[PDB]
C-alpha cells in the first residue's frame, strides 16, 4: 500500500480534532462531539491511487512544548490549521506553528487550512470580535498567509457543514504524494 | 457508539441535557481509558513479550525502549477496574471527582508522572534506534514487518503505537475540562474535578520537563564527542580561555539553534549556537565537527555578565553586549531565521539573563 503520515497542528479549540473526526466519519457527530481522537488509518484515494493516510491529532499538546514533537518523525504531509473566527490563531501561523514544523518537519508540505468558515458570516461571531477591535479572518489574509510560509496550498472548511473537508485531505493526500 | 442511544437508553427522559452531555463526557473518557489499555496490551503482547523472548535485541537496548510497561499497564487498568466498579452501581454516574483524585491527585499524582516519565523521556532515541535497526538488520526488519502485519495495530506502526501513553495523557485535562462544563456549579464535585484537572496539567508539565532533560542530555553528549575546542588551548584574548576544557555534559541546556553572526561589515558567520545555564556557546560547523575556536572576540560569553537587546531595522537581529567591563566594546549581532525565532530567542535569553 501507499502509506503516509499526517500531522495536524495549530492552536486549542481551533478545530483539530472534530475535523479529523468529519473527515474519518464523513458525518458531523451530531448529538456529542468527542474530545478524543485515537491514532487511526483512514483510507483515501485521489488522482486515481489508493492511500492510507495516518491520522495523528496533537490536541491537548499545545502548551507543551517538549512533547508535541515527538509527534512529528517520519511526518508527510502537514496540516496547519487556525481558525477563521480567531485572528489570534492566525497570527500564531508565522509566530509559533511554521517555524517549528519547517525545523522538526524539515522539506515537508504544508498545507495551511482555515477552519470554521462557516462563522465569517455568524452575526453573534462578528460582534465578539468586533469588540476587540477585530473581525473574521478573510480569504485573502489566509492565502497571503500561505504564500508567507511557503504552504502547498491554502484551504478554508467547516467541519459542521463538512464543506471542504474532503478537499483538506485530498490536498493534503496529493501533497505528501509529489 | 454513543450514551445515549447506548446504555441509559430507558433512563434518558427523565434528565436534563446538561446531565445528559455530562454523561456521554464521562462516558467518553471511560471508554477510551479501556481502549487505551488494550493498545498497551498490544505493545506488549504483539511486540515486547516477543522482542523478548526471541532476543531481536539486547536486553539493555529492550529496557530503553520499555523500560516499564507492566507498571505502565497496571497503572491504567487499576484505575480501568475501580471505573468498572463504578459503572456497576447504575448506568447514570454520579460523583465521579473522587476516581479522578484517586488518579491524578497526592501520591497517586507521584506515582503516575514517574512511570510515565520513565516511559516516555528516552523514546525518541529509542525509536531512532529502532529505525536504524530495522534498516541494517533483517532479521529485526522481517520481525517488524510481520508484528506489524498483525490485525491488532490496526494497521498502524509500534511507533504509532507507543507514543499512546503520552497522548493519552494529554487528553486528561480535556476530559476533565469538558466533564466540569456540564457540572453543577458551587459543588465539591466541581471544585475537585478543577483540582484534578490542575494536576493533569502538572503531571504533564513534569513529563514535558523529563522528555526535555533526557532529550537534551543525550544530544549533549553527542554534541561533546564533536567538540573542537583546540584552537583555545592557547588562544589570544584570555576571555576565553578558560573554556579550553568545556564541557557541554555538565551544564543544561535551554534552546539551541542556528544563527547567523553579523561579526563586521557585510561579512558574516554561519553558526550553531547552544544556550545552557551559564553560558552562550557560539559553535562553528566544521562538517561534522564542532568548533570553539575565537574570532578578536571570544565564543563563550557568560550570561551574567551581559545584556541582550532588540534592533530597530531588523525583525530578525538582536544584540549581545558584554557589560563585563574587561572585554569586547563590541557587541555580538546575531540574526535569526525569522522574526518569531528571533522573538523566541531574545525572551529565552533575556530569562537566563534574570536568573543568572
Amino acid at each position: 500500500a501507499i502509506r503516509k503520515k499526517l500531522v495536524i497542528v495549530g492552536d486549542g479549540a481551533c478545530g483539530k480534532t472534530c475535523l479529523l473526526i468529519v473527515f474519518s466519519k464523513d458525518q458531523f457527530p451530531e448529538v456529542y462531539v468527542p474530545t478524543v481522537f485515537e491514532n487511526y488509518v483512514a483510507d483515501i484515494e485521489v488522482d486515481g491511487k489508493q492511500v492510507e493516510l495516518a491520522l495523528w491529532d496533537t490536541a491537548g499538546q499545545e502548551d507543551y512544548d517538549r512533547l508535541r514533537p515527538l509527534s512529528y518523525p517520519d511526518t508527510d504531509v502537514i496540516l496547519m490549521c487556525f481558525s477563521i473566527d480567531s485572528p489570534d490563531s492566525l497570527e500564531n501561523i508565522p509566530e509559533k506553528w511554521t517555524p517549528e514544523v519547517k525545523h522538526f518537519c524539515p522539506n515537508v508540505p504544508i498545507i495551511l487550512v482555515g477552519n470554521k468558515k462557516d462563522l465569517r458570516n455568524d452575526e453573534h461571531t462578528r460582534r465578539e470580535l468586533a469588540k476587540m477591535k477585530q473581525e473574521p479572518v478573510k480569504p485573502e489574509e489566509g492565502r497571503d498567509m500561505a504564500n508567507r510560509i511557503g504552504a502547498f496550498g491554502y484551504m478554508e472548511c467547516s467541519a459542521k457543514t463538512k464543506d471542504g473537508v474532503r478537499e483538506v485531505f485530498e490536498m493534503a493526500t496529493r501533497a505528501a504524494l509529489q | 457508539q454513543n450514551w445515549q442511544h447506548t446504555v441509559g437508553k430507558d433512563v434518558v427522559a427523565g434528565l436534563t441535557q446538561r446531565e445528559i452531555d455530562r454523561q456521554e463526557v464521562i462516558n467518553e473518557l471511560f471508554v477510551t481509558e479501556a481502549s487505551h489499555l488494550r493498545t498497551l496490551r498490544v505493545l506488549d503482547l504483539i511486540f515486547y513479550q516477543r522482542m523478548k523472548k526471541e532476543n531481536l535485541m539486547p536486553r539493555e537496548e529492550l529496557a530503553r525502549l520499555f523500560p516499564n510497561l507492566p507498571e505502565l499497564i497496571e497503572i491504567h487498568n487499576s484505575w480501568c477496574e475501580a471505573m468498572k466498579k463504578l459503572r456497576e452501581e447504575g448506568p447514570i454516574i454520579k460523583e465521579i471527582s473522587d476516581l479522578m483524585l484517586a488518579r491524578f491527585d497526592g501520591p497517586a499524582r507521584e506515582e503516575l508522572q514517574q512511570v510515565a516519565a520513565q516511559f516516555c523521556s528516552y523514546q525518541s532515541i529509542a525509536l531512532e534506534l529502532i529505525k536504524t535497526k530495522q534498516r541494517k538488520e533483517s532479521r529485526f526488519q522481517l520481525f517488524m514487518q510481520e508484528a506489524e502485519s498483525h490485525p491488532q495495530c490496526r494497521r498502524l506502526q509500534l511507533r504509532d503505537l507507543i507514543i499512546s501513553e503520552m497522548q493519552r495523557l494529554t487528553k486528561y485535562p480535556l476530559l476533565l475540562e469538558s466533564i466540569i462544563k456540564h457540572t453543577e456549579g458551587g459543588t465539591s464535585e466541581h471544585e475537585k474535578l478543577c483540582r484534578a484537572r490542575d494536576q493533569c496539567r502538572e503531571i504533564l508539565k513534569y513529563v514535558n520537563e523529563a522528555v526535555k532533560q533526557t532529550e537534551n542530555r543525550h544530544r549533549l553528549e553527542g554534541y561533546q564527542k564533536r567538540l573542537d575546542a583546540t584552537a583555545l588551548e592557547r588562544a589570544s584574548n584570555p576571555l576565553a580561555a578558560e573554556f579550553k576544557s568545556l564541557d557541554l555534559t555538565t551544564r543544561k541546556m535551554i534552546h539551541e539553534g542556528p544563527l547567523t553572526w553579523r561579526i563586521s561589515k557585510d561579512k558574516t558567520l554561519d553558526l550553531h549556537v547552544l544556550l545552557l545555564e551559564d553560558l552562550l556557546v557560539l559553535l562553528q560547523k566544521q562538517d561534522e565537527k564542532l568548533l570553539l575556536k575565537c574570532h578578536t572576540f571570544s565564543p563563550v560569553l557568560k550570561l551574567n555578565a551581559v545584556l541582550i537587546r532588540s534592533v530597530a531595522t531588523d525583525k530578525r537581529a538582536f544584540f549581545i553586549i558584554c557589560t563585563s567591563k574587561l572585554g569586547p566594546p563590541q557587541i555580538y549581532e546575531l540574526v535569526a531565521l525569522t522574526s518569531s525565532d528571533k522573538n523566541t530567542w531574545m525572551e529565552l535569553l533575556e530569562e537566563a539573563v534574570r536568573n543568572a
